[PDB]
């Protein structure tokens, strides 16, 4: 390959010539390096937060800009700096290319191809730092995002623009949702409508480089990875790397966003997030706030999260749909961050362990998991038009209300308690096994006229699974119709009651 | 066929690291760092000379 | 030439700036600087020494460099105040959001101002007609006084304060303002376009509510400010034109959280749980700006939000303090099904006496309460040893508080979304008269569900008599 | 308005000698007895710097620094209330004496050891930093060659491990 | 070239500052040298001062330090031997050997501080090892390239699960293996060196299969902190330079995040939450992902977990839980109840177990394992208070199922037979799912739920059941 060696080559006068332009002399002098800190005197005219080059070639973004030295914290490791070495000046603040390109590509935090398939098509270099689109220029929302999961979409509705939370323990299945999601948008990523397009970002701030690559990995099996891209922020990256890369993804997002397009991010274990700027904070000698957490956690998360939005129509109309992940310790959901992290985001969905040994494998906690939008960003064909749809949530808080303590009475109370258990037993899905919003409406809708005749507990599965066999064959017009059209007409309504009891007589 | 291929790019530039060992090695040995500092001296007189 | 800084210092929202001129601009002043996009402003809160004073930031302070020129402007934040400014949004420091133009005004006042005397202390016994039967029935509120909305996060306290402007707001006050603080922007474009909608705002015509807006998306200092500017505003209202006005803020507790937000960068010792050692001068000066005086009225709507559902926190327990109708909201009874979710208990007004509303009416307040009271005594029994060992009486109350209690759901007209059953507002004289009834005995008989997610006892009775239709 | 920013930490004394020496007059004077006071302290460093430690009382320190003052009273100024107040606050005497000495060299000689790439010593004496680091760089080339020792260029290093990452 | 010379300044404690000459300034992380009266003294260099000096870590004690003694530099990191002749040596954490059986001929010595090998890592996660324990096989597979977690406090086993672990996987496996032991006693590490020698494993003139590390508790922090580091150079170059599967092993993790708190103190930086270092994560992150399945090899890590006082939310177990695929609790509440191993069925969790990879079956099997010993104690607190006579027929048949489960998981250890009085059993995979399947299915209710109490297959808790009716009923 005698290519790469005259790229390098022109690579390396253009290195040249951008080295020797210089002249600086402000250019500071390393005082002292502590652990992935740097105080330098010098640079009397840096800007807040703006990036720099060591002499070494590590960067470093300007935190604190007391008189006299300023606070340098290191994108990698302080491995290379001594004291009395001289800082370049980048002259801008920190940025992040962005563009159409990055589909199908794995970056680090800065936004340099990490996954070894050659360099970067960037249209374009935005702030790590921009600012949340203000009260007017934005659009409430109404347009449904279709996770795939049952328990996800007829009880807790997502749209373009909403700030849903997984909140939840440890291993409950966190990441699954959000993956899920990820897979589901394949039905409509394949097609042509651009307005229907959900084009996946992901970070990955914290965990393991094998979890990331079994995900990729996962991505590319179910061909999903051609409208993702994933931001890989681990643990071994130091903590101003980890800190800023979900800002990154952020305006990766807002791109699409402000070109029109609609895009989904996925922030994932943004607690992780708090931990390095909480090493960041102390290791600045910036006074620490409530156990030992830097005081403006709040305001990070506030600023990153409300990036997120639905753009109205004189903008473009595009959307940014914020998906974060909180763990919690032991399901003490009154910690701190999980108490901000509540307070922050448009709704939540709580997932338990005791439910997932129950047996429930989405593990929601539908008593807890709420959203903060209802009929709104919400298909019609599960809606008013199905009834119960915009009543479950009643239906599911009473049936756990008249478990032990309010045993049954009389007939109703059993009739009840059957609807209830069966219906738990219904919404029950598997991972890598994406649904459909026309085949979750006739399932549920069986959930109304006749569903306590269903063929004993343990085999209400494979009911639900030949319920969607007998209306995939023999019946797709019904299928078909309420997923063009999105909504259940009165002759529909009749036809799918009429399918719904002939294979309940069967 | 093809990550080998792939493979085949990425062990030669790995050979090509080493072949900086054999480039450095060679940039270590010259009387061109005697040479070298009157290239900063042109070099720096062209750069302030243009402010 | 006014007194002219150098920035020295740039920590987070925390600018030092040096004035090298002897004469110091004030705490409290405005401080003016040139950024590229338009003009960053500073606060002035401490005076270092050495002519250095420690500011505040009330924008980002992204891009700033030491040595920057600044500029002092001689006084606080200036925000416009005035007829004209109904119908619009503004920021913290008085410039409009909505790109309607300039908000063309005669009359700047500071944000900054001192309460009202004791000697301007006023009074009041009128009861806010709300269509709402809990806080009709055990919190009474009062016209020209303090509703404090606690609750945790998820309770409905916004949708509340929707509930209470749509119902109050329209037509009843001479003018409202609602002050955005530190809440989420889609349920402030929510607000804007129902405004606009109802009318009560008219954009080719006059407008009733006046909207100021700092949000998450603000750094700290602007959080900290906008309920103050909001404060600013509603004064005016009240003293120049003497006119009545309803100040609706939201999530109050963002003031102080701000606060505490750069306490710890202003090096001062942090108090007890990590808050700012002067909330509480702080919060009273902002909660005694809110008073009705003898040259107008103020009737006060403000959300509470407790920490981690906790009433013992020190941010709410020294509101409670500044509150005359606290109306708290209780996490349990809300996934119970009851989503008004007022507490029948803890929430308690001070205009409940048979001075104000009747014998009668304080009567089967205290009755019902009692009666709840007795009910959640016996949760233990009833729940773990069960309900079938308790003595006659026992059961009777049991059935009647919980028919009480889902009898004091009711819908609401925002709420539409999440219910799907039209909105009710009952009068007054109707609750006291069915709960009454229900007290009594008179209506045993009715099935607990018909007195779920209703109005007044006719539509129980509807409830009950349509239940038994379909039920055949 | 001082030339340069001291930054305080022992060094506003610094700043404070040459601020009362500016508002009158005596800019040299004062610095010439103390560079000579220095001198003098350095002469005799078992007896010069070990008497600047802190175990040491105040009176002490008002005999000590009464034993400075000597030889036709070199002391010439606000330099005797420098040392009355060293006296009576922090001790030694030798940081804040390069602080002074940097402050009145950036008032009088505005002269910086750059050479960016070149590890080269050219002090400039001159206020106008424009283009007589040009004939500094030319005259500390042509002669002497102090250091001017890289070891190894940045450039070339930095462009080989960039290159060779990909 | 000329010997970096300096003074030393400050001792405090384990920390030594030293204050070098005109640009003699060493690197981070680089040794230094104190030629003291018993030995050799290094000073790893952790933080940078300025004004020529350098905040350093003491690997030993600092007892004897005069200010302005003088230092050495020896040019770079820590340098240990690395070979297979380190097989069968027991070295230090400067890599001294302490076996007393001569110099170590190592021919590479290698730095201690390396980097995590960037994104050249596959993903080969469906190796099931087999390691015999019946209730690991089940509900938390181990995988063969992964990182076992091993938690649990004071006294609950965990020492004796790892001699269960190199006793059934070590023996039989082709692949170098590596023993660390980061702040364990002595006395473990000595029984551990006599058992690997009468077992064969070690022999003084033979081949060896283990590599021997060892840190102890009386190490100063800094060589409890950089032990470990230590160990994972030589299983980084036994999985690069020979190629082979390398099966590192330590004693305990928490305690390199307890000396990281330890020397944090003193070297200046505000305490972070409950009194740790603020740079925990970063620090286990970087200890753990050089620790990785490497395409160009493949290791297995069994890790092990100290719990500060039984608090499953201490931050470094909190933060050493993201980084682990297979995990083991290990809870006391167990250990009281005589279930031996004491581990939590409930909290084991593994990535592994999944319908893919384990089996449709197994994956069943392991449901209703959980379902059942869930609903026990979903049902405690009124078994507690009340009594299952409150119950229903079917809360009652749970109940009773989750009893006898719960002791089936019981399994004897062929090294704990002195603390039992029961030879040690091995179980197979498929063996013991069909097992738990038969028990489930309720084949097995008449038998006595003590028959299935240190037992192994189904058999043998009929046999159990057969000598309890016989003599005991
Ligand atoms: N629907 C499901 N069906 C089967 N297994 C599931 C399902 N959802 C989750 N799991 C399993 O639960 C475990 C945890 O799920 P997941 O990978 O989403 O982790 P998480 O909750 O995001 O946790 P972490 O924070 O540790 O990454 C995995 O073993 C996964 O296989
Ligand atoms: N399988 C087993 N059978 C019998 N006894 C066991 C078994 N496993 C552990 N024990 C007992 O548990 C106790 C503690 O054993 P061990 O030394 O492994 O504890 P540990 O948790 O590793 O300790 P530490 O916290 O001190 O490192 C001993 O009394 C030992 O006999
Ligand atoms: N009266 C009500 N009717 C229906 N839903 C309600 C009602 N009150 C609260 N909710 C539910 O509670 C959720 C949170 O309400 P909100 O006021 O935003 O929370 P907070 O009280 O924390 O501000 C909403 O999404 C809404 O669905
Ligand atoms: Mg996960
Ligand atoms: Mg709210
Ligand atoms: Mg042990």
């Amino acid at each position: 390959k005698a290519q790469p060696t005259e790229v390098s080559s022109i690579l390396e006068e253009r290195i040249k010539g951008v080295s020797d332009e210089a002249n600086l002399n402000e250019t500071g002098r390393v005082l002292a390096v502590g652990d992935g800190i740097a105080r330098v005197f010098g640079l009397n005219n840096i800007q807040a937060e703006e990036l720099v080059e060591f002499s070494s070639g590590v960067k470093g973004m300007a935190l604190n800009l007391e008189p006299g030295q300023v606070g340098i914290v290191l994108f990698g490791s302080d491995r290379l700096v001594k004291e009395g070495e001289l800082v370049k000046r980048t002259g801008n603040i920190v940025d992040v290319p962005v563009g159409p390109g990055l589909l199908g590509r794995v970056v680090d935090a800065l936004g340099n191809p990490i996954d070894g398939k050659g360099p970067i098509d960037a249209a374009g270099r935005s702030r790590a730092q921009v600012k949340a689109p203000g009260i007017l220029p934005r659009r409430s929302v109404h347009e449904p995002v279709q996770t795939g999961l049952k328990a996800v979409d007829a009880l807790v509705p997502i749209g373009r623009g909403q700030r849903e939370l997984i909140i939840g323990d440890r291993q409950t299945g966190k990441t699954a949702v959000a993956l899920d999601t990820i897979l589901n948008q394949k039905r409509w990523n394949n097609g042509s409508d651009e307005s229907k397009k959900l084009y996946c970002v992901y970070v990955a701030v914290g965990q393991k480089r094998s979890t990331v690559a079994q995900l990729v990995q996962t991505l590319e099996q179910h061909d999903a990875m051609k409208y993702s891209i994933i931001v890989a922020a681990t643990a071994s990256e130091a903590a101003p790397l980890q800190y800023l890369a979900p800002f990154t993804a952020a305006s990766i997002g807002e791109w699409f966003r402000d070109n029109g397009k609609h895009a989904l991010i996925v922030y994932d274990d943004l607690s992780k997030q708090a931990v390095a700027y909480r090493q960041l904070s102390l290791l600045l000698r910036r006074p620490p706030g409530r156990e030992a957490y830097p005081g403006d956690v709040f305001y990070l998360h506030s600023r990153l999260l409300e990036r997120a939005a639905k753009l109205s129509e004189k903008e473009g109309s595009g959307s940014l749909t914020a998906l974060p992940v909180i763990e919690t310790q032991g399901g003490d959901v009154s910690a701190y961050i999980p108490t901000n992290v509540i307070s922050i985001t448009d709704g939540q969905i709580f997932l338990e362990a005791e439910l997932f040994y129950k047996g429930i494998r989405p593990a929601i906690n539908v008593g807890l998991s709420v959203s903060r939008v209802g009929s709104a960003a919400q298909v019609k064909a599960l809606k008013q038009v199905a009834g119960s749809l915009k009543l479950f949530l009643a239906q599911y808080r009473e049936v756990a209300a008249f478990a032990q303590f309010g045993s049954d009475l009389d007939a109703s109370t059993k009739q009840t308690l059957v609807r209830g258990e069966r219906l738990t037993q219904l919404l029950k899905q598997n991972q890598y096994s994406p649904l459909a919003t026309e085949e979750q409406v006739p399932l549920i809708y069986a959930g109304v006229n006749g569903h306590l005749d269903g063929i004993e507990l343990s085999r209400i599965g494979e009911f639900e699974s030949s319920f969607l066999s007998y209306l995939k064959s023999n019946h797709n017009e019904l299928l078909t119709e309420i997923r063009e059209k999105g909504e259940l007409s009165k002759e529909l309504l009749a036809s799918l009651k009429s399918a719904t009891e002939s294979f309940v007589a069967t | 066929w093809v990550r080998y291929e792939a493979s085949l790019r990425q062990l030669e530039q790995r050979q090509l690291a080493k072949s900086v060992i054999s480039r450095v090695q060679s940039e270590l040995g010259n009387p061109k760092f005697q040479e070298k500092v009157l290239q900063q001296s042109i070099s720096e007189i062209e750069q302030l000379l243009s402010k | 030439t006014p007194i002219t800084g150098k920035v020295t210092a740039v920590i987070g929202a925390i600018v030092d700036v040096h004035f090298e001129q002897s004469e110091l601009p004030a705490i409290l002043n405005a401080l003016e600087i040139k950024t590229p996009q338009g003009k960053l402003v500073l606060e002035v809160a401490q005076h270092l020494g050495e002519n250095t004073v420690r500011t505040i930031a009330m924008d980002g302070t992204e891009g700033l460099v030491r040595g920057e020129k600044v500029l002092d402007t001689g006084g606080p934040i200036s925000v416009p105040v005035g007829r004209e400014t109904l119908g619009r949004i503004i920021n913290v420091i008085g410039e409009p959001i909505d790109e309607r133009g300039p908000i063309k005004s005669k009359l700047r006042k500071p944000i900054h101002a001192d309460p009202p005397s004791f000697a301007e202390q006023s009074t009041s016994a009128e009861i806010l007609e709300t269509g709402i039967k809990v806080v009709d029935l055990l919190a009474p509120y009062a016209r020209g006084g303090k509703i404090g909305l606690f609750g945790g996060a998820g309770v409905g306290k916004t949708v509340f304060i929707q509930e209470l402007i749509n119902n109050i707001a329209k037509a009843h006050g001479g003018f409202s303002v609602f002050t955005g603080v530190g809440e989420r922007t889609r349920e402030g474009n929510d607000l804007y376009r129902e405004m606009k909608e109802t009318g009560v705002i008219n954009l080719e015509g006059e407008s009733k509510v006046a909207l100021v807006f700092g949000q998450m998306n603000e750094p700290p200092g602007a959080r900290a400010r906008v309920a103050l500017t909001g404060l600013t505003i509603a004064e005016y209202f009240r003293d120049e034109e003497g006119q009545d006005v309803l100040l609706f803020i939201d999530n109050i507790f963002r003031f102080t959280q701000a606060g505490s937000e750069v306490s710890a960068l202003l090096g001062r010792i942090p108090s007890a749980v990590g808050y700012q050692p002067t909330l509480a001068t702080d919060m009273g000066l902002l909660q005694e700006r809110i008073t009705t005086t003898k040259k107008g009225s103020v009737t006060s709507v403000q959300a509470v939000y407790v920490p981690a559902d906790d009433l013992t926190d020190p941010a709410p327990a020294t509101t409670f303090a500044h509150l005359d109708a606290t109306t708290v909201l209780s996490r349990g009874i809300s996934e119970l099904g009851i989503y008004p979710a007022v507490d029948p208990l803890d929430s308690k007004s001070r205009l409940l006496d048979a001075a104000v509303v009747g014998q009668e009416h304080y009567d089967v307040a205290s009755k019902v309460q009692e009666t709840l009271q007795t009910y959640k005594s016996l949760q233990d029994i009833i729940a773990i040893l069960g309900m079938d060992e308790l003595s006659e009486q026992d059961k009777l109350t049991v059935e009647r508080a919980r028919k009480i209690q889902r009898f004091l759901s009711q819908p609401f007209a925002v709420a539409e979304v999440f219910t799907g059953i039209p909105g009710k507002l009952v009068r007054l004289k109707d609750t006291v008269a069915s709960f009454k009834a229900v007290l009594e005995g008179k209506y045993d008989n009715i099935p607990e569900h018909a007195f779920y997610m209703v109005g007044g006892i006719e539509d129980v009775v509807a409830k009950a008599e349509k239940l038994a239709a379909e039920a055949n | 308005p001082p030339p340069v920013r001291l930054f305080g930490v022992e060094g506003t004394y610094a700043t404070a000698l040459y601020q009362a020496a500016a508002k009158n007059s005596s800019i040299d004077a004062a610095f010439q007895s103390l560079q000579k006071v220095e001198s003098t302290v350095k002469k005799n460093p078992k007896l010069g710097h070990l008497l600047l430690n802190p175990a040491l009382s105040l009176k002490d320190r008002n005999s000590v620094i009464d034993a400075i003052v000597e030889t036709h009273k070199n002391l010439d100024g606000y330099v005797v209330n420098l040392l009355k107040v060293l006296s009576e606050n922090n001790r030694l005497g030798c940081f804040e004496k390069i602080a002074s000495d940097f402050g009145v060299l950036n008032d009088a000689h505005n002269g910086l050891l750059k050479g960016t790439v070149t590890s080269a010593e050219p002090l400039d004496p001159k206020s106008f930093k424009r283009i007589e680091k040009a004939l500094s760089a030319s005259k500390l080339v042509g002669q002497g060659k102090s250091l001017k020792l890289e070891n190894v260029v940045k450039p070339e290093i930095k462009g080989g491990l960039i290159v060779e990452l990909g």
